[PDB]
């Protein structure tokens, strides 16, 4: 009987899933639910490739399901999300499935379309043609989706646009099945437990203890192997990002908010370092292919910046004080990456063969600073705008230590100000970085 | 202030002559509210700052607390009863005075100085004063209010313990505090399962409390579920009321149903589908009797409307969701659901007549509970659930006593199909024990509804009719379950009803199309005439009774060789109503004509599929017996039959089952077979007899 599943699944993927045979998959997965969440690793790859796939053909779907036949389909993607969530929890070598794609998929289950590639569609149709597995019929079915509106009614609340109404639906329950297995937690364990931000992470906490700023890509041999480093970075940042457009930190409490900032303050750092490493290779010195990845990597550093900013601000469990103190944090890390990527020459480089702020300052601004230098500059100064037209009205009418690098950190505006000015000669970077700006146009 | 200490909620204008007081300050109270609303909305308190944080809430509850005040000064006038003058300030006083709480609220949540724990603390104040001021104003009974005749202290009330003096501004208020709830209840589903105990949240925007904490403040200053019901209760029937006044403050019930279908949608979600243990338990605390009675009312009162007009009929919808998500939710008791039962009149043990008609709400409610009861017992192997084999004996007998009165019954005090369906459903799901036992019971009230042929000939048969139809089903379908009825009852009553004017009977061909002609020209408001064996496919005469029917029918528990005869003799059943009626010089109506044709049909199907009985075919083996007008019918027909072979043997086989000894059977047949002329001359002979 399992070669009668694979057989919707192939009829389908010649030309689109036929609804017809829709009401069959459903009940296949709602069924060998306990094998696929309980199963040998013989037929591992056979399981995980199912998966996928119907994952794949119930989001291509969504907006056309027989509104009676909708909550079996609900049903079978809590099974799918659940498989989806334990293999990203616990990465298996006999999977045949990739982290990132497992992402997506339940990004998709969860979102309005899916997104794995047809040339992966047909990798996964291969995994699965490997055949490694372990009327009457009509009644049974009906008899089930019975068994079904009866147990549970949709509460289908929150010809067109019926198409949007129903991918409505399915994004909505399949994002309560999620919540429902706080996988939004353990894909924040998943978040922070990336190959390459496992290391990232720990610089940037490292950081937080007013270390200086301290950028390691830096030495010429150490922008080589980051450039080496530079396409499997790209991998992480973009499933990161992937994961975090879901629900995932929807209760920011300060537990939870504090990885939250963690995550976000990981990219922030790990594009700044790929920034002072293209500013390496610049000032120092398949290269343009790197290039585009360290252009990505920092482009989507800032884009998960942004987003948890947001989700801080919007969120009815932080916001305020903890929401600004994000953005000081923002705000320093970016500074102190523009410091670092202004005063690097072919001169310190070549002697060198991790720069620190203070070491600068205790020592005392032309080239390095690049395009992307100008991304991080840009969003530097949005934040401190931010902080400024605070201190304005926080002084109305004219109306402490350092504010501590860390969220909940309790300051006054003046406060979080100085912190930012005792991080880096502030006068002194803005001008140097007009100059710099100015003549690179010129 | 001093109400926001001990949440001592209490208003002033109690008295009426109070509230003529106050009536008498509204234009000013007017004018401060506006500057305030104008001053807060120029740019003002740009920074919420602790200090400048709680001033601005301050202003924000001021309003709040003054707005409240003058709809229950206006409830105390309105119990003891410029006066539009007044009424237009007070209006504009309690808007305005929203207003400003809405504007400081915004501030609050956007502001980068405290916008969000102090935006929940905030929603909270609101919602607290807004519920005490709702329940205080809808405790205002004329009779508390002459008895004063000046601080309106819910706690009182409460403690002591017509809801009259809900009106426009009830619902304004209502509304907002709905929105307010559910905020906070959301904030509670997010939050993983069982988080936590802790004190009721203290009522301060500073004050860092747990939402949880926050709601459990809001129920412990007054209780949540009774004063939603209450609200609900009292708008849908004012709405009613301003319906009524239509046929014959604003007079839109739409208003109202808004204000009551938000309600249910609130229940439903924040708290039914809630899966906080707290909420969940505290729902369970909170549900009583009293409430089912009232949901029970409201069904009724819905489903008896007979107006869908458009607002209602998302309020229906709406009710039944919420009737739906109590008879799932282990929240309503067995006791809660057996009591709403009782109070719709579908008590699947009450005594009396089963309903035949059962309302849209009342029936889809009933079969809810009653299948997801079977499926319990079946998720466990637990025996044939009482109540349901109740409702299956007190339908079978509402019906044998209607059959014996064969008195046509109305749209009203007809079965519907509906109903028939889940019915048909019930009976599926019971073990061969239970089903068995229904068809015996059917075979022996058909045989004593025979007993008296002349009643029969001269009733109209619409219920024997009916009866007939079930038992045909049943014979058809007697073990496996059809895929249709399934989908038929999910589609009828398991499904919202939102305002799909059909419910899904396979109708009578042949009646339908007669009853449409001499019918409403509009649509066919009702279903009288169906059927719910399916157009089925002319399968061959023999192999229709289900096996499993065959052998129940000639086991000891059912007489067929004498439910042959009841059956034959009832055909005579509503023969004579056409002599009665014409000698009469009444017609007979079209509602009576049809049944006359259905019941016809519906025996002449069951003779036909039922095997000849024993002596029966020994009477085909005499024809010494007059073998009257339907006899002779018969007789034909089952000569014609044997003069098939396929049919001999059908026949004969069953004749093997009956328990007749096969010798005598081979006799019989091929006496009765009278090969080649022998045939010939006997139909020649009984025709000519």
């Amino acid at each position: 009987g399992w070669e009668v599943a694979v057989r919707p699944l192939l009829s389908a993927s010649y030309s689109a899933f036929e609804m017809k045979e829709l009401p069959q998959l459903v009940a296949s997965v709602i069924e060998s639910e306990s094998e696929i969440l309980h199963h040998e690793k013989q037929y591992e790859p056979f399981y995980s490739s199912f998966v996928a796939l119907s994952t794949h053909y119930i989001t291509t779907v969504c907006s056309l399901i027989p509104r009676n036949q909708l909550q079996s389909v609900a049903a079978a993607c809590k099974v799918l999300i659940e498989f989806s969530l334990l293999r990203l929890e616990n990465p298996d070598e006999a999977c045949a499935v990739s982290q990132k794609h497992l992402i997506l998929l339940i990004k998709g289950l969860c979102t309005g379309c899916s997104r794995l590639d047809r040339t992966e569609i047909i990798t996964f149709t291969a995994m699965m043609k490997s055949a490694k597995l372990p009327p009457e019929l009509r009644q049974k079915e009906v008899q089930m989706n019975f068994l079904n509106q009866l147990t549970s009614v949709f509460n289908p609340r929150t010809d067109q646009a019926s198409a949007i109404k129903t991918k409505n639906v399915f994004i909505a329950q399949n994002v309560a099945s999620l919540q429902e297995l706080g996988g939004s937690e353990k894909l924040l364990r998943v978040c922070l437990n990336l190959p390459y931000f496992l290391r990232y992470i720990n610089r940037f906490q490292d950081a937080v203890l007013a270390n200086s700023f301290f950028i390691m890509p830096a030495t010429v041999a150490d922008a080589t192997a980051v450039r080496n480093g530079f396409h499997s970075l790209v991998i992480d940042v973009t499933m990161a990002l992937d994961t975090l457009s879901l629900p995932v930190l929807e209760p920011l409490n300060p537990s939870r908010l504090q990885d939250v900032t963690v995550l976000s303050l990981s990219c922030l750092y790990a594009g700044v370092s790929v920034a002072t490493c293209m500013a390496i290779l610049h000032v120092g010195s398949k290269e343009d292919d790197y290039e585009s990845d360290a252009a990505t990597i920092v482009q989507k550093c800032l884009e998960i910046y942004d987003m948890i900013g947001q989700a801080i601000s919007s969120s009815r469990r932080a916001g305020g004080e903890h929401y600004q103190n994000f953005q000081l944090l923002g705000a320093w890390c970016l500074l102190n990456s523009l410091f670092l990527i202004l005063n690097l020459s072919p001169t310190a480089l070549a002697d060198k063969g991790a720069l620190r702020v203070r070491d600068i300052l205790s020592r005392t601004g032309h080239q390095g600073f690049g395009v992307l230098s100008v991304i991080l500059a840009n969003h530097a100064i949005k934040l401190l705008t931010s902080l400024f037209q605070d201190l304005q009205v926080e002084a109305l009418h004219k109306g402490g230590p350092p504010a501590a690098l860390s969220i909940m950190a309790q300051s006054t505006s003046i406060q979080r100000i100085q912190r930012l000015i005792d991080s880096v000669p502030l006068m002194n970077l803005l001008l140097t970085l007009l100059s710099t700006s100015y003549r690179k146009a010129c | 202030q001093d109400a926001v200490l001990a949440n001592s909620f209490f208003i002033m204008p109690a008295t009426v002559a109070d509230a003529t007081a106050v009536r008498n300050g509204f234009h000013s109270l007017v004018i401060d509210v506006t500057m305030a609303l104008d001053t807060l909305s120029l740019p003002v308190l740009e920074p919420l700052n602790p200090s400048r944080l709680q001033d601005v809430t301050v202003l924000s509850l001021s309003c709040l607390y003054a707005g409240v005040s003058v709809a229950t000064c206006m409830a105390i006038l309105h119990v003891g009863s410029k006066e539009d003058d007044y009424e237009s300030d007070a209006a504009t006083i309690v808007q305005k005075c929203l207003e400003i709480y809405d504007m400081i609220g915004q501030a609050i949540s956007s502001s980068r100085r405290a916008g969000g724990e102090h935006y929940q603390n905030f929603q909270l104040l609101g919602a607290w004063c807004l519920l005490n001021s709702l329940f205080l104003i809808l405790n205002l009974s004329p009779t508390a209010l002459a008895d004063k005749g000046a601080a309106l202290r819910v706690r009182d009330i409460l403690s002591r313990t017509g809801h009259q003096g809900f009106g426009v501004l009830s619902v304004i208020l209502a509304n907002h505090a709905i929105k307010l709830l559910t905020s906070l209840f959301q904030d509670l589903q997010v939050e993983a399962l069982h988080k936590g105990d802790g004190p009721p949240a203290a009522l301060s925007i500073m004050a860092q409390s747990t939402s949880i904490q926050r709601i459990q403040r809001l129920i412990d200053s007054v209780p949540l579920m009774n004063l939603l019901l209450t609200l609900l209760s009292t708008s849908y029937r004012k709405a009613c009321v301003l319906q009524r006044q239509r046929k014959g403050s604003r007079k839109d019930p739409e208003l109202f149903l808004g204000l009551a279908s938000n309600i249910l949608n609130f229940i439903t979600s924040s708290m039914l589908n809630s899966r906080n243990n707290f909420i969940r338990n505290y729902l369970s605390v909170s549900l009583s009797e009293h409430h089912m009675a009232t949901l029970a009312s409201i069904i009724k009162e819905v489903d008896k409307d007979g107006l869908k007009g458009s607002s209602d009929e998302e309020f229906a919808a709406a009710l039944y969701h919420f009737n739906h998500s109590l008879v799932t939710s282990d929240l309503q008791s067995p006791n809660l659901q057996n009591t709403l039962l009782q109070q719709l009149g579908v008590a699947p043990f009450s005594e009396g007549p089963w309903p035949l008609y059962i309302h849209p709400q009342s029936l889809s409610v009933l079969s809810r509970l009653l299948l997801i009861w079977q499926h319990k017992a079946s998720a466990q192997g637990d025996p044939d659930v009482p109540e349901c084999l109740k409702v299956w004996d007190r339908f079978l007998s509402t019906m044998k006593q209607n059959a014996l009165q064969g008195v046509v019954p109305s749209e009203t005090e007809d079965l519907n199909v509906e109903h028939l369906q889940m019915l048909l459903l019930i009976f599926h799901n019971f073990t061969e024990t239970g089903r068995r036992a229904i068809l015996s019971l059917f075979v022996q009230i058909i045989q004593e509804l025979s007993v008296n042929m002349d009643a029969q000939m001269r009733f109209v048969p619409l219920i024997l009719a009916r009866l007939l139809l079930i038992f045909d089903y049943l014979l058809h379908q007697y073990s496996k379950a059809p895929v249709y009825l399934f989908e038929q009852v999910q589609h009828n009553l398991l499904s919202p009803p939102f305002g799909a004017t059909t419910p899904l009977y396979h109708g009578f061909k042949e009646v339908e199309e007669n009853w449409s002609k001499h019918f409403s020209s509009d649509a066919v408001p009702h279903p009288r005439f169906y059927c719910v064996l399916s157009p089925e496919a002319s399968e061959d005469d023999l192999n229709r009774l289900d096996s499993v029917a065959c052998d129940v029918l000639f086991s000891k528990l059912v007489k067929y060789d004498e439910l042959y005869a009841a059956l034959t003799a009832l055909l005579a059943a509503g023969s004579q109503l056409d002599t009665v009626r014409r000698k009469e010089n009444k017609n007979v109506t079209a509602l009576e004509a049809c049944a006359l044709q259905y019941y016809f049909l519906i025996l002449w199907r069951i003779l036909g599929i039922l095997p000849p009985s024993k002596t029966y075919i020994n009477q085909l083996s005499m024809n010494s017996p007059e073998m009257s007008e339907c006899d002779i019918l018969h007789t034909l027909r089952w000569s014609s039959r044997l003069r098939i072979s396929s049919y001999v043997n059908w026949i004969k086989d069953h004749l093997i089952k009956q328990g007749m000894k096969a010798e005598h059977a081979s006799s019989l047949l091929e006496l009765a077979s009278t090969t080649k002329c022998s045939s010939v001359k006997y139909d020649v002979e009984i025709v000519e007899e």
